[PDB]
């Protein structure tokens, strides 16, 4: 849901500048332990409502795993490094599944952003990350409350010493 | 065209090892502020048979 | 198509033992580039005729590449090694496309397979070898003839002095 | 053991497929026929892409799924 | 070089804790397009000196890659996540070369930190994310001047609204 | 140990073609489990004496998995890709560890082959498989007797309609 | 072409090994000895592990690289 | 037994792409404000036919 993003430093807003014709997103997730999370995305803006087309195809997973055993616990927060290739923009992330116990669990996510614009008509951001912080808030296997916030930016907190963001 | 706060709604179908589902959401946000919740509910394939986690990103 | 494979040296046949119910597939394919096509399939039998129903979602493909380009050459035949985990089967194996200039690209297949029996009605299959050659024999971007045989087998080539498979 | 020899067995059978799918935003779908020998172990079928098309794509990448 | 470290928010240094006995590391860093970079290191203490003994094997660098025609650029900065597991610690990555031009090439770093300590005698951080960034400050094939800077820290830009770190 | 290759089918033997000047190879392992085995040899030719220098650097193997715990069973045959690139040999396959409880461990080998001749003095093969079966005959933690037989071929299972190899 | 039969081949050609490496931290050396047929695709060869030993891991990772 | 300004030195060996190198390096930094700063030198094997690039998270 990359239209909730706060960017900082002027970084230019990928999504935010689809509008209104929105933008896509795919992804495959790889999983540590042998799992793959595949999705396709539609954004679009119906008035005042953004709109969201979700597909998703999951496979592999073991019998015995977290995913499977469904014991998967919280994410980590995580960093997204974003940056664009031959006129669209590459996501990749590692993520971390804090399972009951405290163990972890890592994935590996690999995106593409599109939007509907052509990009001569957009502002494109230059290599950058993307900070997330993903929680279930309420499990209400039926209903579930999740929140996400999300911050853009370079790396501020080792600063460069060669001018370079 | 985007304001300070802003509703979404979502629709997934899905396939997981096998397992059909798919799931309504409904949420809302400040995009430029970068905060977000929503709501998600199972409506075909439930109760999900894999934990709802490896949907997070998707939803 | 996995119920059209020759097994020798009396390898139990985990996709015919499946009928009439039938079977499912899943896979995830990473192809060395960054692409990859993720699949799921359901395979029926209504009376005499054998029902595919295929999901896919493809991502990743970068824009320069010999998919997007549509410049991908032939397949080279290739081998899938083939086990028992958790009471159904995994598949794994490495293919390669040879592109028109002779150069090739490869790719990692990642493979369930899911009887609809279950796994106490079936004779399950050990470790073994699944050799397949695919030709699209015509393009006749809309129609295509496409051709595999596949052979089901343990390793001949390079016995084992101890009498193991 | 059982079918006492090949002549007992279905020589050739047949199946029919539907492809539905997205590839780098790219919307398809897919019909198919094909016929194959289950205990030769080759078949052939023809893959007709009925929208999306001419697909944007090599169908290669589509192979072993259809 | 791990010793330097800026840790916020109280997280435990599991290398400042390692000596006089000093710690190991070892790594796999897997590119994208094929290479390998694997490494072994041994930190110790020799009176005021910190002194580091490397070996490393590299493979697989296709020729034509931005590696082998050293126009590789310049390092992005990057964030590891760093956790523990068995009794050690755990560290993934990705980095990002800014080729001349401006292109991208990523890799996944695989790490494992082990203490010459027994870790009973350590105070394990939790799951923590270690920015850095590493500079060429100077090109003086031959001889590199290289600087870097690094934090341990929690997710601090995106807050939990749950009490997490 | 590649001199040790029965080529059929006329494929022209790179290995064999390299004396007496010989060749290197390079090769990471990627195990499914998190642990990677990196390798550098050299070949070369004393009289009638084959010598072989190898150097190994293995990492990130978990504590509680069969490497770690000497309970890898033994391993299947496979069956490696090998194809020209750059004018050297690539090759890449997967081999699966049977350990003794009957389940499987894979991993994925990459792989470069580098004759110290020229590729203008040698006459390079087209993509074709090598098969192996590597058993360990016995252990005599110190003294191992390993076998290994090896056959380079096309596919000949499972031919092609359109006369390829 | 040229070596006319098998008669006129290496029957059998003689290796030696030396292996050193780290492995989770965990120094060794192996030295080996073996011999093959070249061209009839066979092998076997004895690992003496010299320095490092017992082995804290499985032999199995070091089978490819002996 | 740490200090807030520390020395160190470096000795790295390797092959990459079947050719051999190695390295020394001295260098100083602050260990609890985590900054550092070295030189490397190729001693064998150079000047190198890879970039250095590959040797930064190592040296």
């Amino acid at each position: 849901s990359k239209t909730f993003i706060k960017y900082v430093s002027g970084i230019p807003d990928y999504f935010k500048q689809s509008f209104p014709e929105g933008f896509t997103w795919e992804r495959t997730t790889t999983y540590e332990d042998g799992g793959f999370l595949t999705a396709h995305q539609d954004t679009s803006l119906d008035g005042d409502c953004l709109v969201y087309k979700v597909k998703i195809l999951g496979n592999n997973f073991p019998a015995d795993g977290p995913v499977m055993q469904n014991k998967a616990g919280r994410w980590e927060p995580g960093t997204e490094i974003v940056y664009e290739v031959d006129g669209v923009l590459r996501g990749q992330s590692l993520m971390a599944l804090k399972c009951p116990g405290g163990r972890h669990l890592t994935c590996h996510l690999h995106t593409t952003y599109r939007s509907k614009k052509p990009a001569s008509a957009l502002k494109m951001p230059g290599f950058h990350f993307e900070d997330h912080r993903i929680e279930i808030m309420e499990e209400v296997g039926k209903c579930y409350k999740q929140y996400e916030a999300a911050v853009g930016r370079y790396c501020d907190a080792a600063p460069s010493k060669l001018g370079h963001n | 065209f985007l304001k300070k706060t802003m509703p979404f709604k979502t629709t997934i179908e899905g396939t997981v090892n096998g397992h059909y589902f798919k799931c309504t959401g409904k949420g809302e946000g400040n995009p430029f502020e970068g905060t977000q919740e929503m709501k998600i509910e199972v409506i075909e394939g439930g109760p999900l048979p894999f934990a709802f986690h490896i949907l997070s990103t998707s939803c």
